[PDB]
C-alpha cells in the first residue's frame, strides 16, 4: 500500500533496501526547517527551537534563510492572498527531497478566517505532508509533528541515483492517528476537574 | 380585608371609616384573632385558601399566590430563608389593583401585607436558613456574588 509519484505494493535486491534504508535514516536523522514567518503559528514554532524545548535534539535546529539549503517547508501561518505566490515561490526554490508541514488552522484549511483576503489551506496550491491543528499548536505538537514527518520519511522509497534504477517517488500510506489513537482516546473515563491547577 | 389590631377596635363600621384605617369594611362580618393563633399559619391558610380558589386566568395571582403560599409554608415550618418577607412585600405591591384582571388578588394580598406590617416580628422568626438557590456542581467554580 504505497503512492508513486497511483496506488502500487512495496517495490523493496536486499543491498538496495538496507542502502534505501541508510539514506531515509540519514534524511529524517537531519531535518534542516526553512526560516520562514508568516503569523502566530510561527512564533510557536521559534518558541520550540529555544531552550525549553529544545528542538535541536532531534537535529532540526539549522534553521537556513535560503530555500536551497531546507528540506523542510513548515507553513505556520496564515496563507494570504498576496503572501500565496510568496509561498510558492519559495517552495518552487527548494530542492528533492522536500517535505511540508501545515501548521495551524490557518495552513491547514484557513481556521477562523474564512475571509476574501485569506487562502483556505496550503494544500489549495503546495502538497502537505504533516497537519498540525491548533490555534497556535504548542511547541510540543510542532515536535510530534517533526517525529510524524521523521516516520514517514522513514518508509518511503526514493531512487538513490539520477542515472540508475526507478526515479519515481514512493510515499507509504500510513495509518491515520485518529484510528491508531483511537484504542485509547475512548478509553479515557475521568479528567481532572478545571478548578484545580 | 387586611388585619387590624386593638387600636383600630374604636373605629365606626363604616366604608370610609376603614378604608382610611387600611383596610376594607367588606360585609362587616368581623372576625377576632386571639393571642394564641400565630399569624404565619393563619396568614399561610388564608393564602392557601386564595390560592387555591383563582381561576388561573391571570398571571400574576395564578402564578405568585402559590409562591406566597410555598414562603408562609417555610416560614410556619421555620425553613424560611433570606429575601422571603420581601419576595411576600413584592408581591404584596405588585398584585394591587389594576396589575391583576380581577379583585380577588388585591383581597388576597390585603391580609398578608396587613399582618407583615403589625405582626412583622412573627414573619422574621420563621427565617431560620441561608439562601441556597443553587448546589454545587463538581468542576464549575460558581460566581460568588456579593
Ligand atoms: C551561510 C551562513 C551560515 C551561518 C550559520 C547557520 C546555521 C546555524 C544557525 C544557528 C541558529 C540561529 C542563528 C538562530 O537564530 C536559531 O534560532 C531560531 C537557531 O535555532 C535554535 C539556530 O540554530
Ligand atoms: S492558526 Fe491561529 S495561531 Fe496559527 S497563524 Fe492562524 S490565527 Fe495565528
Ligand atoms: S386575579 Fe381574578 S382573574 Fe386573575 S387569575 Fe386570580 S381570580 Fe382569575
Amino acid at each position: 500500500d504505497y503512492t508513486l509519484t497511483e496506488i502500487v505494493t512495496d517495490p523493496l535486491n536486499v543491498f538496495m533496501g538496507k542502502l534505501n534504508d541508510m539514506v531515509n535514516w540519514g534524511r529524517k536523522n537531519s531535518i534542516w526547517p526553512y526560516n520562514f514567518g508568516l503569523s502566530c503559528c510561527y512564533v510557536e514554532m521559534v518558541t520550540s527551537f529555544t531552550a525549553v524545548h529544545d528542538v535541536a535534539r532531534f537535529g532540526a535546529e539549522v534553521l537556513r534563510a535560503s530555500p536551497r539549503q531546507a528540506d523542510l517547508m513548515v507553513v505556520a501561518g496564515t496563507c494570504f492572498t498576496k503572501m500565496a505566490p510568496v509561498i510558492q515561490r519559495l517552495y518552487d526554490q527548494m530542492l528533492e527531497p522536500k517535505w511540508v508541514i501545515s501548521m495551524g488552522a490557518c495552513a491547514n484549511s484557513g481556521g477562523m478566517y474564512d475571509i476574501y483576503s485569506v487562502v483556505q489551506g496550503v494544500d489549495k496550491f503546495i502538497p502537505v505532508d504533516v497537519y498540525i491543528p491548533g490555534c497556535p499548536p504548542r511547541p510540543e505538537a510542532y515536535m510530534q509533528a517533526l517525529m510524524l514527518l521523521q516516520e514517514s520519511i522513514g518508509k518511503e522509497r526514493r531512487p538513490l541515483s539520477w542515472v540508475v534504477g526507478d526515479q519515481g517517488v514512493y510515499r507509504a500510506n500510513m495509518q491515520s492517528e485518529r484510528e491508531r489513537k483511537r484504542g485509547e482516546r475512548i478509553a479515557v473515563t475521568n479528567l481532572r476537574t478545571p478548578d484545580e491547577i | 380585608t387586611d388585619f387590624l389590631t386593638e387600636a383600630h377596635l374604636d373605629l365606626p363600621m363604616e366604608f370610609e371609616s376603614i378604608g382610611k384605617a387600611g383596610s376594607r369594611l367588606g360585609t362587616a362580618l368581623a372576625m377576632a384573632v386571639d393571642h394564641e393563633i400565630n399569624m404565619v399559619s393563619l396568614v399561610r391558610n388564608l393564602e392557601e385558601f386564595f390560592a387555591r380558589e383563582s381561576c388561573g386566568w391571570c398571571t400574576p395571582c395564578r402564578d405568585g399566590l402559590p409562591w406566597s403560599v410555598k414562603i408562609l409554608r417555610a416560614l410556619e415550618r421555620g425553613e424560611g430563608q433570606p429575601g422571603d418577607i420581601e419576595t411576600l412585600e413584592q408581591l404584596c405591591r405588585f398584585l394591587g389593583p389594576g396589575k391583576t384582571f380581577c379583585a380577588h388578588a388585591p383581597g388576597a394580598v390585603e391580609p398578608l401585607q396587613s399582618a407583615i406590617k403589625y405582626f412583622r416580628e412573627e414573619f422574621e422568626a420563621g427565617i431560620k436558613q441561608p439562601f441556597s438557590n443553587t448546589h454545587l456542581i463538581n468542576g464549575i467554580q460558581p460566581n460568588l456574588l456579593k
